[PDB]
RNA sequence: GCUUGUGCUGUCUUCGUCCA
């Protein structure tokens, strides 16, 4: 393929952002559901 | 020059919906049964309950296009703190000695209830109200 | 994206548009009367969430049937140093004086539609006629007349 | 289709916009539409100079 | 597309039915003559083979 | 009588305070700096070859928006006021860009630093594209792969932002007066309490907050105006301010000349 | 398609900060922090860089039509 | 549809490719500026030009013979601005007064005396509006049995073309009969009336341009006390519906004459839910301040009504399909998320959330069903109405 | 998988939170008190999947009146964007391409599979809601 | 190490002079 | 297609004067001035300078249409003074104010640099 | 017939100085020249 | 001695625009 440097950088950014989203959004949702449950 | 003078005590101050306009009700100290209802601008002339006001009515300010007053010239308004100009839209010849005069100062309304003796001269087209405190 | 369509009525230059205290001018001014009758509350919620996202560098999640509330977005906006309900103090472009009312102000996603005035404008004085009826032809492309 | 209603000449169509600075009985017309449409004016001694200016 | 045509049109075939839930979009429909007759598949819908 | 006080100063932005001036004067100064200060920008593009993936008018529009150095643009003439044939050295600056990708792999970026000044006014500091540093590459113009070349010749002319926004020296001018709302020029929308629902201005500490027992002063007028002028690099901030003042003076002098000549 | 030269709303030059933005995102900075580092204060300018999609990278994958 | 759909205008040649209209003529044409197009016809003879200018001209069409009332009025932000500018606590300084007076084409060059002369000269908005009203006009209206001192600034009194009291709004400068437009048309003729439209629009547009008006998300948000009251009302109504359900399921329900048990039960439940939505909306609308923008637009009469405020802030209410609650399209239920034989309000199409709060998926689907009903009804009845109109004309 | 005919015999929970038994800003869920207990057989994967391709572009559709959702579903197919990335090698009768497409700041989760972030059809404009000069009525 | 490895009392000393579920981090390739 | 040239906002035609003054006979000592190829920038400045003069009794301006670059000013002065002289005095006064403002700005910039 | 019809021309004076065009109509001195970039045709005297 | 040329299909189908 010989990918460009900008495209490879964007792919790395996308992988990091996907991992960070999958952690943080899930943790926030768990905190929200436990708070709604304890009420 | 002037058409009516008296001194009133404010019984009530009703602010209502407005932030800059209040409706005051007053009765003459000297001669009872002479009531005054008036809308005034709070920002430029604030009044409180039980204050004493000197209300004067005149058909002219002397001693058609408006212009800012020169400092050199002088008029009746120099002696007072609050001056308004309106039009009389109703002169009510009611009971034996119950006379109502309705004036509108650009939408700010006034009703002066009194006897024919005092308010006989108020049958004009326009009136100035000069207020001192 | 909420069924609010419209056409450009006029264009103003940079110095004629109203501006905020930090110098931001809108790309677009729409009338307040479009909102109450059509009840597009999602337009205002989207504008508020987009303002928060552009300030913080995130993308707002506008999926339906979620736990998002207007007050959480308002708290986030307030923490960033803005009025929590999306209002701003604005100044008149012509005079530089403050406006007595504050203006709802923020980014909204708009789209350009295929209907442009220069593809629709059409006038005819005289021109081609039909062979059978000797009446003007139909269609703007054929230089036709109106019925 | 051809007697009770028909297609006619000397007509124009375009999108409409609002104008707060127009009178109630006024309509704003694009310059291209004004160039396309015409009115036949009779030459008299009250308007011959204006009409020949238009012709020039 | 539902081939019922223009002649003999009625509200009932054009209506959004209870059984349409999760199978066709409740919002996307053309305006005018084909209102309610042209439908669009929901996002997780499938057709049996 | 008018006073100027400078808070922060930089090449590309100045934050000042104007006092003892009318609101109309400050607003007219803001408008003049936004729309009427002349600069230099590319106006004609001759394309000799363009085999990139971008349309010709796309690249022309991008070229128009590149800020050029306009320090000596006051000594230049307007193209319509120049008696010369075609374009000369006294009313235009000629720039040339030639880019190509060598090799069969990779991509080449075309930056505004690749624009080379070929001709212009003698000894005037005009024409060169603005650059933040010596190692800065500038604005990204296009991208090229193998066998794709761009070869253009641009002509920079003098103009103002009234004709097109590419000639504007400023980006945004912050403008503000009366942070504590003593003049009551705005009426604050609120739900419970207006005081705690509205953020404080950034100049709120520069003025004394009103006393609780104070009454409204109806004789007051706006007196102190805070403004920040941000420039695109084509001119320095002080240059923009001075030339805005000069442009306003020239407009007023033209009005006075027309009045005196009317007799 | 390619990063705009100027911000649409105010006209600040944002066309020289795309590669620095990608570099900062590569280093691990958050998007808001990266925009803060590039001195983009007004959200009108932050919108320009935050919402840009680089379509020219897809257009460049097709073979050139002239050689 | 009627003879005011074709009117004769005067040409003004202008740049750009659109036709331009005064906004007061958009009502007889039933036009708006979201993509509409209009046709123009040029007369080709002196007689035809005279016919157009003396019979079909716009000023001659202000009053329609259909209901002997005007068809053109003050609309949109001019209506909102004329309500805002004629409030009792609106005051204007001398410089802005000079600008607004110069904006009036029919102004005679004489500046009126200010309402307040000392300590600072201030004019009111009623004076500046009265400048645009021709002299010799008398109008008097009574609202809610108000007296001649008008404590709430309602009613109307104009003497010699000068406003004495009363907020000018839809009831005065709208298209209704007996208002200012009708009086000016009868007293002074069509030309003066058209100039009145232009004068009012110019003054109000300048004042509104320099004052401002907006709307935001915060204008649909009621405080916590009102939300508690609305929630209590809706819960009490749902308990009442539950009691009605129990009574109908134990043969203790009164039968409305001329209707079956099921029909009476459905009508009584629908009446209860309608009363619930009305009560919640009335609470929400009473909560609103005067500075609320939705309230200002509704009070001006320029856009919106009570139901819009009710649905945005308090409760969307009950969704009706064919004049009845949501039917059982499945086997004895409306959706597969409910159990069989469920007559509760939420099971049959009652939306208890507002638009600000957000709908649940069941409520979303029921609301979509009702909207689809509306679209089908319009697009089906149009052809029958057109055919009836053609037969009547022929 | 279940079709419309088999749906008449099943009991579906709307959310996984529904499987287990006073804020003025949060929406209110049905009580479902008519039955003492509920034995669900199925659960929805996500309720927002009842929408189609065109209605998945609307942000917050549950805060809108439904005719406006229908109008947006109609109009979103007439927006100008980038229909394909190979528009240069194609010879179509008509084609419109936007200079600077931008992805929306407010997005839905269904936009991920519609490729809307890679081929967007609009721009984020700064919008004020105001009666400025009467030219936006 | 990171903020998580910091002692809770020292984390309490980091006072601004929590993430929310509806603020995603932007992507470029998406999925599907 | 029907869009006017952008340079028409500020370039004055050969046959169009920059300034046309006519009297307003309704009130004494009033003139109507028509400014061509100008906008709010000059109008507001001149108006609010003139409004502070004791011998100026009326001053106003209006831009009739935003698509045309012109404005019209109405000016009325006292019996002794002529309106044109007041306009010239206003122009000279604003020029002097801008001159001292520029001087002080240059002084402060040199101090702070 | 003028020898300048359908020929590339350049404008040397006025508000369109230095713009390349093509002569389309030439009756009396007022040559009609289409402009290469602005999609429009403008009148111009032959002197320019 | 050399002169500037003078017009347009039909019939269906589909998709759309503004009202209703
Ligand atoms: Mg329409
Ligand atoms: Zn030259
Ligand atoms: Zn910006």
């Amino acid at each position: 393929v010989v990918a460009s440097k900008a495209s490879s950088s964007m792919l790395k950014i996308d992988q990091r952002n996907k991992k960070l989203n999958n952690r943080f959004i899930r943790k926030a949702e768990m905190a929200a559901v436990e708070k709604r449950k304890l009420r | 020059s002037a058409l009516f003078d008296d001194i009133f005590t404010v019984q009530t101050v009703d602010n209502g919906r407005y932030n800059k306009v209040s409706r005051i009700i007053g009765i003459s100290t000297t001669n009872s049964a002479i009531k005054l209802t008036l809308d005034i601008n709070n920002e430029m002339f604030p009044v409180s309950q039980d204050d004493s006001l000197t209300v004067t009515l005149a058909n002219s300010l002397s001693l058609k296009s408006w212009r800012p007053p020169k400092p050199t010239d002088k008029s009746l308004a120099d002696d007072y703190d609050y001056v308004m100009f309106g039009t009389v839209y109703k002169f009510e010849e009611g009971d034996e000695d119950k006379i109502k005069v309705y004036v509108s100062f650009g939408g700010l309304l006034m009703c002066l209830e009194g006897g024919y003796k005092s308010l006989a001269s108020l049958k004009q087209d326009n009136l100035y109200i000069l207020i001192r405190r | 994206r909420h069924g609010q369509k419209g056409t450009i009525g006029v264009t103003y230059r940079h110095e004629d548009m109203p501006f905020s205290a930090e110098g931001i001018v809108p790309d677009l001014i729409i009338n307040p009367h479009a909102i109450p009758s059509r009840m597009t509350v999602a337009h205002l919620i989207e504008c508020l969430l987009s303002k928060v996202g552009s300030i913080r560098g995130y993308e707002g999640d506008a999926t339906p049937f979620t736990d998002l509330t207007v007050d959480a977005v308002s708290n986030l906006l307030r923490d960033n140093g803005y009025q929590s309900r999306g209002f701003e103090v604005m100044y008149n472009g012509h005079t530089g004086k403050k406006l007595m009312a504050q203006v709802f102000f923020g980014p909204t996603y708009y789209q350009r539609l295929r209907h442009m005035v220069d593809d629709k404008i059409h006038a005819r004085a005289r021109g081609p006629v039909q062979v059978l009826t000797r009446q003007p032809v139909e269609g703007r492309s054929r230089d036709g007349g109106l019925r | 289709g051809n007697l009770m209603g028909k297609r006619v000449d000397f007509s124009a169509r375009t999108v409409i916009s609002g104008d707060p600075n127009l009178e109630l009985d006024q309509v704003g017309v694009p310059i291209s539409i004004a160039k396309t449409l015409s009115y036949p004016e009779t030459v008299t001694q009250y308007n011959i100079h204006r009409l020949t200016e238009y012709v020039r | 597309n539902t081939p019922i045509g223009r002649d003999g049109k009625l509200a009932k075939p054009r209506q959004l039915h209870n059984t349409h839930w999760g199978l066709v979009c409740p919002a996307e429909t053309p305006e005018g003559q084909a209102c309610g007759l042209v439908k669009n598949l929901s996002l997780l819908s499938g057709i049996s083979i | 009588e008018p006073k100027v006080n400078i808070i922060n100063a930089q090449d590309d932005e100045v934050e000042l305070m104007l006092s003892d001036v009318n609101l109309s004067l400050a607003n007219s100064l803001r408008r003049t700096m936004l729309a009427e200060v002349p600069t230099l920008a590319i106006d004609l593009v001759e394309i000799k070859m363009n085999t990139s993936v971008l349309a010709d008018e796309f690249i022309s529009h991008r070229l128009g928006l590149i800020p050029l150095v306009s320090e000596d643009v006051e000594e230049m003439k307007y193209s319509r006021d120049c008696t010369c044939e075609d374009y000369c050295d006294e009313c235009s600056v000629v720039l040339e860009l030639s880019a190509r990708h060598e090799g069969e792999e990779g991509t080449t970026d075309v930056y505004s630093s690749s624009l080379i000044k070929v001709s212009g006014p003698g000894n005037l500091n005009v024409g060169e594209p603005v650059r933040r540093d010596d190692y800065d590459q500038g604005i990204l113009l296009c991208k090229l792969r193998n066998h794709q070349e761009l070869n253009i010749r641009c002509i920079a002319k003098k103009g103002i932002a009234k004709e097109h926004a590419k000639w504007s020296p400023c980006s945004a001018i912050a403008f503000e007066y009366d942070p504590h709302n003593k003049l009551k020029h705005t009426d604050f929308w609120f739900e419970v309490d207006a005081k705690k629902e509205w953020p404080d201005s950034k100049y709120a500490t520069w003025e004394e907050p009103p006393k609780p027992g104070e009454v409204f002063d109806y004789k007051a007028k706006p007196n102190r105006f805070y403004m920040t002028v941000e420039t695109t690099g084509s001119l320095k901030a002080n240059q923009v301010f001075s030339r805005g003042i000069k442009t306003l003076q020239e407009k007023l002098a033209n009005v006075l000349f027309e009045l005196e000549n009317s007799r | 398609m390619i990063i705009p030269v100027r911000c649409f709303s105010c006209g600040k030059v944002v066309g020289d900060k795309w590669d620095a933005y990608l570099r900062l995102l590569e280093e691990g900075k958050q998007e808001g922090d990266a925009l803060d580092e590039l001195k983009l204060k007004r959200y009108c300018c932050r919108r320009m860089v935050l919402t840009h999609v680089d379509l020219i990278e897809k257009f460049l994958r097709y073979n050139p039509l002239e050689k | 549809l009627h003879k005011m759909s074709m009117m004769a205008h005067r040409v003004k040649v202008m740049p750009y490719s659109t036709f331009r209209l005064n906004l007061s003529v958009t009502s007889p044409y039933n036009a708006d500026f979201d993509g509409d197009e209009m046709n123009l016809h040029v007369p080709q003879s002196e007689e035809t030009r005279a016919e157009l200018s003396q019979l079909c001209a716009v000023p001659l069409q202000i009053v329609s013979p259909q209901s002997n009332k005007p068809v053109m009025g003050i609309v949109q932000d001019t209506l909102c601005g004329v309500r805002k500018m004629t409030l009792r606590d609106t005051f204007i300084e001398y410089e802005q007064v000079m600008n607004m007076l110069f904006w009036v084409p029919s102004w005679d060059g004489v500046v009126p005396q200010p309402a307040i002369l000392k300590p600072k000269p201030l004019w009111t908005g009623k004076q500046l509006l009265s400048i645009a009203i021709p002299s010799g006009i008398h109008l008097q209206r009574t609202d809610g049995g108000n007296s001649l001192l008008s404590p709430k600034d309602n009613g109307m009194l104009i003497v010699d073309g000068k406003v004495m009291f009363g907020v000018v709004d839809k009831k005065t400068v709208g298209s209704g009969g007996g208002g200012l437009i009708h009086t000016v048309m009868r007293e002074k003729g069509p030309k003066i009336c058209a100039e009145l439209f232009g004068n009012i629009q110019k003054v109000v547009n300048y004042w509104l341009l320099h004052n401002g008006f907006s709307i935001g998300i915060g204008d649909a948000i009621a405080d916590a006390s009102t939300m508690k009251e609305i929630t209590h009302a809706i819960s009490s109504a749902k308990e009442q519906v539950q009691e009605i359900i129990y009574k109908a399921q134990h043969n203790e329900l009164e039968l409305k004459p001329g209707m079956t048990l099921r029909e009476s039960f459905e009508g009584e439940v629908s009446r209860t839910l309608n009363d619930a939505r009305d009560s919640a909306g009335r609470s929400a609308e009473m909560n609103l301040k005067d500075l609320n923008n939705v309230k200002q637009m509704v009070s001006a009469g320029s856009k919106g009504s009570f139901i819009n405020i009710a649905q945005m802030s308090a409760c969307v209410g009950q969704q009706m399909v064919e004049g009845k609650r949501i039917a059982f399209g499945f086997a004895d239920r409306s959706l597969p998320h409910f159990t069989k034989d469920d007559f509760s309000p939420e099971s049959k199409g009652f939306v208890e959330n507002s638009y600000l709060r957000g709908l649940t998926p069941q409520e979303f689907f029921f609301h979509a069903m009702a909207g689809r009903e509306g679209l089908i009804d319009t697009a089906v009845k149009t052809a029958e109405t057109g055919y009836i109109q053609r037969r009547l004309v022929k | 998988y279940v079709d419309g005919e088999e749906e008449e015999t099943i009991m579906i929970a709307m959310t996984p939170e529904d499987l287990q038994t006073n804020d003025t800003a949060k929406r209110i869920k049905p009580e479902m008190s008519t039955s003492s207990h509920h034995t669900f057989t199925h659960c929805e994967i996500h309720p927002s999947m009842i929408l189609g391709v065109a209605a998945s572009i609307i942000p917050f559709p549950d805060h809108n009146q439904s005719p406006r959702n229908t109008y947006q579903s109609a109009m979103g197919k007439q927006a100008m964007g980038v229909f394909l990335t190979n528009y240069n090698v194609r010879m179509d009768t008509m084609a419109n391409i936007l200079y600077y497409p931008q992805k929306p700041l407010a997005k839905t989760q269904a936009m991920e599979y519609l490729k809307f972030r890679e081929l967007p059809a609009g721009q984020n404009a700064i919008v004020a809601i105001a009666c400025y000069s009467g030219y936006n009525q | 190490l990171a903020i998580e490895n910091l002692h809770p009392d020292d984390r309490l000393l980091l006072v601004d002079p929590s993430p929310v579920f509806f603020l995603r981090r932007p992507q470029y390739v998406s999925d599907g | 297609m029907n869009a006017p040239d952008r340079f028409e906002l500020f370039i004055l035609p050969d046959d169009v004067p920059k300034l046309k003054i006519t009297p307003d006979s309704r009130v004494p000592n009033c003139i109507i001035i028509k400014f061509e190829r100008e906008d709010h920038t000059l109008a507001n400045l001149l108006r609010e300078e003139l409004a502070l003069y004791p011998d100026v009794t009326f001053v106003a301006y209006k831009v009739e249409h935003p698509l045309f670059a012109n404005f019209v000013m109405r000016l009325q002065t006292e019996e002794g003074t002529r309106p044109k002289q007041a306009l010239e005095r206003a122009c000279a006064s604003i020029i002097n104010k801008l001159k001292t403002l520029d001087h002080k700005f240059n002084e402060e910039w040199n101090i702070k640099n | 017939r003028d020898p300048t019809l359908n020929k590339t021309v350049k404008i040397r004076q006025g508000g369109y100085k230095g713009k390349i065009g093509i002569v389309k109509e030439a009756n009396g001195d007022r040559f009609r020249v289409e402009l290469h970039n602005p999609n429009k045709t403008i009148p111009i005297p032959c002197s320019f």
